[PDB]
Order: C-alpha cells, then sequence, then structure tokens
C-alpha cells in the first residue's frame, strides 16, 4: 500500500503540470483573436478542471 | 487493479443478427470505457468512447451502451467486414486502478502518425529498446500508450507517458520490468530484463483528447525473446 501513496503524489504532480501547461494568453490580435485566446483557455481550464475531479476521486472514491 | 471481465469469448452469427459484447468493470470507471476493431495483422482501429459516442467515420450499427458498471457494445446489421475481434478498454493511466483492456471476443460471420521501430529477436536477458516516433499532432502534450499483444493472445496495457512532463504510469506486472521516456520527436520503451514470455507485437497508441482512449495507433513491431538453435 506503499504505492498507492507515491500514485496520488504522481497524479497531482500531472494535474499541476496540466494547469501549468494552460497559462493565460497573450493579448493579441485585437479583441478577436484576443477573445479567441481567451475563449480557447476557458474550454481547456474546464477539462483540466473535470479530467482532476476524476482522477482524484479514483483516491478518495 | 481495474479488470474488464469480457464475455463471450466467441461469437459466430449469420449477416443481419445481432451481436452483444458484454465488459464488466472491477471498479466505477463511468464514461472511461472505449471500444475497439482489430483485423488480423492489423492495429486495432477505435469505434465507441466515453462509453456511448460513436467515433468518426464508423458506421450506425455499431452502439455503445453502459449502465454504471456493466457495458455493451451492439453490431445490429452484421456485415461480412465485421469478423474481426473486439475489446474494450476502461479506466485510465493516472487512475488509482489503472486503464486495462478486455478479454476481448472474436466475431465470425456466415495528419497524426505514429510508428514504432526496433522489435527484434533479443536473447533471454539481453536489454531491449522500442522507439515511438511521433509527428503531426497539433498537440504538445498528450497520453502517449505502449499496448502488447503475444500471438495469438489479447491487447494489454504495458504502460503510458504524458508526453509533457515525466508522469510514467505502468500496470502491476509490468512496474520494475519496462521503462517509457521521452524526447523530441519520439517515445521509447525499454525492456529491462525480458523473459520468452514477453515475444509479443508491441504497439504505441495516442490519446488525442485527455480523456482516456485511443485514437491513433501505430502499425506495430514484433519482438521475440528466443535463444538460437543450430540449422
Amino acid at each position: 500500500s506503499g504505492d498507492s501513496d507515491e500514485d496520488l503524489l504522481k497524479a497531482v504532480r500531472l494535474i499541476k503540470f496540466l494547469y501549468q501547461s494552460n497559462p493565460p494568453p497573450n493579448p493579441e490580435g485585437t479583441r478577436q483573436a484576443r477573445r479567441n485566446r481567451r475563449r480557447r483557455w476557458r474550454e481547456r481550464q474546464r477539462q483540466i478542471h473535470s479530467i482532476s475531479e476524476r482522477i482524484l476521486s479514483t483516491y478518495l472514491g | 487493479e481495474l479488470v474488464m471481465t469480457q464475455t463471450p469469448s466467441s461469437v459466430s452469427e449469420p449477416v443481419g443478427g445481432t451481436v452483444t459484447i458484454k465488459c464488466q468493470a472491477s471498479q466505477s470507471i463511468s464514461s472511461w470505457l472505449s471500444w475497439y476493431q482489430q483485423k488480423p495483422g492489423q492495429p486495432p482501429k477505435l469505434l465507441i468512447y466515453d462509453a456511448s459516442n460513436l467515433a468518426s467515420g464508423v458506421p450506425s450499427r455499431f452502439m455503445g451502451s453502459g449502465s454504471g458498471t456493466e457495458y455493451t457494445l451492439t453490431i445490429s446489421g452484421v456485415q461480412r467486414e465485421d469478423a474481426a475481434t473486439y475489446y474494450c478498454l476502461g479506466g485510465y493511466p493516472a487512475a488509482s486502478y489503472r486503464t486495462a483492456f478486455g478479454g476481448g471476443t472474436e466475431l465470425e460471420i456466415i495528419q497524426e502518425q505514429l510508428v514504432e521501430s526496433g522489435g527484434r529477436l533479443v536473447t533471454p536477458g539481453t536489454a531491449l529498446t522500442l522507439t515511438c516516433k511521433v509527428s503531426g499532432f497539433s498537440l504538445s502534450g498528450f497520453w502517449l500508450n505502449w499496448v502488447r499483444q503475444a500471438p495469438g493472445k489479447g491487447l494489454e496495457w504495458v504502460g503510458a507517458i504524458y508526453r509533457g512532463s515525466g508522469s510514467e504510469w505502468y500496470a502491476s506486472w509490468a512496474k520494475g520490468r519496462f521503462t517509457i521516456s521521452d524526447t523530441s520527436t519520439t517515445v521509447t520503451l525499454k525492456l529491462t530484463s525480458p523473459t520468452t514470455e514477453d515475444t509479443a507485437t508491441y504497439f504505441c497508441a495516442a490519446d488525442t483528447t485527455d480523456n482516456g482512449y485511443f485514437t491513433i495507433w501505430g502499425p506495430g513491431t514484433l519482438v521475440t525473446v528466443s535463444s538460437h538453435h543450430h540449422h
């Protein structure tokens, strides 16, 4: 059962990586590409949240 | 830890007849269930995703169902081109119970590129390195899985890597034995001390959505672990 503790820590580092690898977007494209990069980021953050939630609940289920 | 109990082993059905393949998860996997069709000497092709969703190009005759823990693939108006071998894949690499394939059902009837190289005849003991070259992925980071298949046996999940980080995840049997590593346009699989029980075709599959299912597969590489004999 020593593995399941390291597994959860490994799992959290991945979730942490996921978020860190989706950084807030740089303003360029005058409200058009700026709104596109904004929309894109929000979509991805929703996904990162739902994957985290699902990964994590296997460790507290 | 996760065990996909698949029934039946095999099914003989005439053209037009209904075909019902079932998977029973050992743990609550939810939407984490995908169905794959595999033809002789071909890598599996994705059919159904997130339990009920149909993959792009797949005909309507293939339906995916899921009631909590029990899962179902129905091929309704069966055709001669559906004579293949079907498997379910349940779970997630990063999940506590990992991701596992069902036993598989053999049915008889009456852009993104992945290439694995390095499959050779190693002698029992000899370290081996299988390398999966990755090209055309509009994706920076994603899961790159290693799936093996012993001759005339089912698909097994070796492990995966989240292409960005160093998040290596392996099956119970695989840990210690195997080592997945990341590079620029590549991902390797190292067999540290292989036995004859490691003779199989090794495939590298990509999860291009991060939802736990394999969309793109490689051709496969044949690995043989056997000692030489006199001629």
